[PDB]
RNA sequence: UUCAUCUAGACAGCCGGACGGUGGCCAUGGAAGUCGGAAUCCGCUAAGGAGUGUGUAACAACUCACCGGCCGAAUGAACUA
RNA sequence: GUGAACAGCCUCUAGUUGAUAGAAUAAUGUAGAUAAGGGAAGUCGGCAAAAUAGAUCCGUAACUUCGGGAUAAGGAUUGGCUCUAAGGGUCGACGAUCAACUU
RNA sequence: CUCUUAAGGUAGCCAAAUGCCUCGUCAUCUAAUUAGUGACGCGCAUGAAUGGAUUAACGAGAUUCCCACUGUCCCUAUCUA
RNA sequence: GCAGUCAAGCGUUCAUAGCGACAUUGCUUUUUGAUUCUUCGAUGUCGGCUCUUCCUAUCAUACCGAAGCAGAAUUCGGUAAGCGUUGGAUUGUUCACCCACUAAUAGGGAACGUGAGCUGGGUUUAGACCGUCGUGAGACAGGUUAGUUUUACCCUACUGAUGAAUGUUACCGCAAUAGUAAUUGAACUUAGUACGAGAGGAACAGUUCAUUCGGAUAAUUGGUUUUUGCGGCUGUCUGAUCAGGCAUUGCCGCGAAGCUACCAUCCGCUGGAUUAUGGCUGAACGCCUCUAAGUCAGAAUCCAUGCUAGAACGCGGUGAUUUC
RNA sequence: UGUACAACGGGGUAUUGUAAGCAGUAGAGUAGCCUUGGUUACGAUCUGCUGAGAUUAAGCCUUUGUUGUCUGAUUUGU
């Protein structure tokens, strides 16, 4: 007989298999579609997630009820140090897909790259591209051959670059090498840029800008073997019931006699790569830059790291990209930001924000003050310093 | 016309009534607006219209259906300045589908969403939170 | 943005930062933490609590 | 299959006429071809129903049966499986 | 000892330290708990749980077989410390001396 | 008036743990009640030690409502062994 | 139960806008029957809760055709099952009825789905009461009260998780196939405008929110407390103090971290091809005709873009490949 | 054999709420003594040193310090 009541199914069956991701560095499955008018540019770049403050602006949305007026807005940080471009990938079009054709790298690589290709570097011989290297012996005329076939073919090309990150807090010390691909057409000079920035940095401020909205890539947090209750979010079972409550009552009708794909089933929470779109960059953030969280009615000279620096992660000493709210992954973890697939004229898009306080208490408690300066200014003198 | 606020008031509910009509608490039977979800109450929140009982109160506005506001609330909601804030009880005033009150003054402070919701429960009103 | 102050502890409310109590009689409490609106809620006096600001004003600590 | 029209000009198509006795006789508040009952005539006719429909309170005004002008060879209807 | 108490909790004498262990801390369980706002809207049904609870003082309805109902209902107080007062024995209106708690 | 019995159900009580029709009818209780209560009684098929009616107190008996209370629920979350 | 064909009539006139008699043709197996083919060395027998999927005879939402369509509202019908279809009082109820919200509160199937998923209110063992019946033991689709809901560790299915073999090992990739998701409403404005005598009263575009759903996330707020972190409190024990033990986490207040809540915040894409339908050209049939050849636009539809997994017997690029 | 790692320590951050000890013309007072304006015994508590003390990664941040660690086994060939 029929369910008697409706109500939405649970759980989205597009996120399926509920499996833990393949890599830790969740893959972008789509670029931006290229224009080719444009100077080559990279598409995305690599992170690290930091960690989440709170911000205040003043919202620009007229016929809203709180335009011009201020708002106080969640965002994450995203501590991005410039990423080392090492290599240039052609990619040929086939009747069976795209197919890698050739791939040159830069005749030398940091150690950082270098451990990614090494489970067990600090008992190696660290042989990895030696005789690479000797490609670019005198002329280079091997890497030249390589990447002229690149020009005469590989409809699409991308660039190797690999993370800075001894630059981050973080202990891994292994960079994350990742493919990114160049749009702005002239796939001869997509390969001379290429080439042009093997061995060099590229920063984030050359990839994304302020108030541009992108899409966070990363591998969600994980949470291990998960019941049916909160995998699924189905509805508990009565306190009457024997044999447990965080169940599925029914996993299937007498006919078809199989438990369904469909039915909610216990197992593996998170660790899932998600592609979350239209993250408005409210900060693109400098390295160098004193008073990084600052704005220009706050003009207090802090950094943006909390006090105490980011719970967790340590604090920001590069680049990095504030986007509006949360993006998948904890902190920690390699995201990669890339441009959006579409034009949006939303006005939401197409928002100019400007800042005018960045949070920096301390995320380690409820936090009073945004600077030890104030702290100082309201405690006064204590016993042990200050 | 306004912003979600945090549902404090399901089906069952049983606020104070903050006008002079003569009605000492509300019962709330229904809110006006709200979706349908399997086994979910319906529940209101400041500025919401809801169906409503009076409980206790003077006989004549008793045992009978009549709409109501929610002018305070007491359960935590977020406003779009970051400011959590609630009442110190929940309460509502008698109204018609119109909007317009049965009684002619408010006791008590009253949310600033529900006086731009409704500008007869603001002109009858006193102190707006 | 404006900062407000603990009604309770005297502490530096910054925007989204604690709560906000509409007392019956419409007057307005606002508390950095759960802390100071827990002793507020057990009605603790501020003037006892030895850590507040308005203890520390009236035992003269700090100047 | 059957019955019909047709070079003495068929069907379709376009254009012209579509009148006079006459608002034929009758309730109807009004009914003039066109709410209805019966009556289905005569004239002039190449031809025109005491009217095929639209329309009016009634008229009016359009329209069609019917006959003509153009074209020029096939065409129409009811059935059968 | 606390406490009205052979209650519960801690300890003295005496006895035992016997239950297969080690490492982790997923789901679902068993047992114990907490939870914003609402307050039975859940459910056949308040099932389960929560709320109340000791003592002192105040106050206590309908009905009644006059015995009860009754701890009806409904309220206030309770710690620590320093004091005060009252309540006794023996010996020769008082004097001496001794002694323990209850209010 | 009849027919008719041993007598023809009296005092009481009732849609009751006894009423089919039936979720009976009226009132109350609720926003809404096949529930509860109070009434009515041509009562399928109530009724007097096969005891009738009523009863203070009592009840791990069945039932309705109200206050308090709370994760029973909205709608789940977290912690310990 | 649902749907047709005719068409006497209803519809003021008018069969067919909407209906439709007298008849007649069917479909369905969500009714109840009929039968007794399967099961009596046993398929757990109502209902509800939970959850998934399927059907369409579509309630709402999308786009449309028609009207006794002026507007608004509504009714009939087409493509359509993509998407949603509720909260409660009474009843064990299926059913029913009422209250109320809503865009709508459509109908059904899956062993009248679903008891080694629950529950056990009902039915349907044994106890007991009543009414009627019976001389009686006892009977009652009559009422009432109480009445043990057992087992998975096996196989498959499903959910996740490893993994031999391909020279080894490492990195970066491709994408066959499979799945797929967004949903609906309100307010402002259009506009008191079109339309209408009036009363009333839209729509397209633009804007702000909200409902339902989904995927994340913990900056903030709230919850959680073995941080047994700090403080406090009771009883007892360590002669007192300091400092502690025990009270199966002794209790209380606060409580960082972690986890977590529409109880918190963020995010949820745009191209093509189409259905119905409306058209172009244009014969068939000198006219006409959206159709026959050809062709335009067009739906919440489909396929793509996008998102998830990555064939563990699909593939590519690339680094190093054992001095003994 | 290092911008190495670890264990402590330091600093920051955060939690709680003012540690122990000492002192006091504080303290409701009660009971003794005399230089009758003081002193002795007990006294919840109060005040100052003292936003002190305690804890702080166990999945917080950081480190010009101290100490230490860094060749054990197995297997793999076109
Ligand atoms: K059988
Ligand atoms: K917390
Ligand atoms: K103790
Ligand atoms: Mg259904
Ligand atoms: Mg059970
Ligand atoms: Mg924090
Ligand atoms: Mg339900
Ligand atoms: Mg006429
Ligand atoms: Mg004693
Ligand atoms: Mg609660
Ligand atoms: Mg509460
Ligand atoms: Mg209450
Ligand atoms: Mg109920
Ligand atoms: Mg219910
Ligand atoms: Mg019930
Ligand atoms: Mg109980
Ligand atoms: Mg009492
Ligand atoms: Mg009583
Ligand atoms: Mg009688
Ligand atoms: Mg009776
Ligand atoms: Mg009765
Ligand atoms: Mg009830
Ligand atoms: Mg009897
Ligand atoms: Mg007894
Ligand atoms: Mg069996
Ligand atoms: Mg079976
Ligand atoms: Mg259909
Ligand atoms: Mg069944
Ligand atoms: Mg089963
Ligand atoms: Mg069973
Ligand atoms: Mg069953
Ligand atoms: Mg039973
Ligand atoms: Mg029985
Ligand atoms: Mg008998
Ligand atoms: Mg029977
Ligand atoms: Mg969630
Ligand atoms: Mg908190
Ligand atoms: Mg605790
Ligand atoms: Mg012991
Ligand atoms: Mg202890
Ligand atoms: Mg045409
Ligand atoms: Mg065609
Ligand atoms: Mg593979």
């Amino acid at each position: 007989s029929h369910r008697k009541y409706e109500a939405p199914r649970h759980g989205h069956l597009g996120f399926l298999p509920r499996k833990r991701a393949a890599s830790i560095r969740a893959r972008v499955k789509a670029f931006p579609k290229d224009d080719r008018s444009k100077p080559v540019a990279l598409t995305s770049f690599l992170g690290y997630k930091a960690g989440m403050t709170t911000i205040v602006r003043d919202l620009d949305r007229p016929g809203s009820k709180f335009h011009k007026r201020e708002v106080v807005e969640a965002v994450t940080v995203v501590d991005t140090p410039p990423v080392v471009v090492v290599g240039v990938v052609g990619y040929v079009e086939t009747p069976r897909g795209l197919r890698s054709l050739t791939t040159v790298w830069a005749e030398h690589l940091s150690d950082e790259v270098k451990r990614r290709f090494y489970k067990n570097w600090y008992k190696s011989k660290k042989k990895a591209f030696t005789k690479y290297s000797a490609k670019y012996a005198q002329d280079g005329a091997g890497i030249e051959r390589e990447l002229a076939r690149i020009k005469k073919y590989a409809s699409v090309v991308r660039v190797l670059v690999h993370t800075q990150i001894r630059k981050t807090p973080l202990a891994q010390k292994k960079a994350h090498l990742a493919e990114i691909q160049l749009n702005g057409g002239s796939i001869s000079e997509k390969v001379d840029w290429a080439r042009e920035h093997f061995e060099k940095t590229v920063a984030v401020d050359s990839v994304f800008e302020q108030n541009e909205m992108i899409d966070a890539i990363a591998v969600t947090k994980g949470h291990g073997f998960e019941g049916v209750t909160h995998r699924w979010g189905t509805k508990k079972l009565p306190r009457k019931t024997h044999r447990g409550l965080r169940k599925v009552a029914c996993i299937g009708a007498w006919h078809p006699a199989h438990v369904m794909w469909s039915v909610a089933r216990a197992g593996q929470r998170g660790y899932h790569s998600r592609t979350s779109i239209n993250h408005k960059i409210y900060r693109v953030g400098k390295g160098d830059d004193e008073a990084n969280g600052a704005t220009s009615f706050d003009r207090t000279k802090k950094t943006i790291t909390p006090m105490g620096g980011f719970v967790h992660y340590g604090e920001i000493k590069n680049d990095f990209i504030m986007v509006k709210g949360c993006i998948p992954g904890n902190r920690k973890r390699i995201v990669t930001l890339r441009k959006s697939l579409y034009t949006n004229t939303s006005r939401k898009a197409l928002e100019e924000v400007s800042l005018k306080w960045i949070d920096t208490a301390s995320k380690f408690g409820k936090g009073r003050f945004q600077t030890p300066a104030e702290k100082h200014a309201f405690m006064g003198t204590l016993k042990k310093d200050l | 016309t306004k912003f979600r606020i945090s549902l404090g008031l399901p089906v069952g509910a049983i606020m104070n009534c903050a006008d002079n009509s003569g009605a000492r608490n509300l019962y709330i039977i229904a809110v006006k607006g709200s979706g349908s979800r399997l086994n979910r109450l319906p529940a209101a929140s400041l500025g919401d219209m809801v169906m409503a009982t009076v409980k206790k109160g003077k006989p004549e506005l008793r045992k009978k259906v009549m709409p109501a506001i929610v002018v305070r609330q007491a359960k935590s909601w977020r406003r779009r300045d970051g400011v959590f804030l609630y009442f110190e009880d929940n309460a509502g005033v008698i109204a018609n589908p119109k909007g317009e009150m049965k009684g002619s003054a408010i006791t008590g402070p009253v949310g600033k969403e529900c006086a731009d919701l409704w500008p007869r429960v603001a002109s009858n009103s006193g102190v707006v939170v | 943005m404006k900062v407000e102050i603990d009604s309770f502890s005297g502490a530096k409310i910054y925007p989204g930062r604690g709560t906000l109590f509409v007392r019956g009689d419409s007057k307005i409490f606002r508390f950095q933490n759960s802390k100071s609106a827990s002793l507020f809620k057990q009605r603790k006096n501020p003037r006892r609590i030895a850590w507040t600001v308005l203890f520390r004003k009236h035992h003269k600590k700090g100047i």
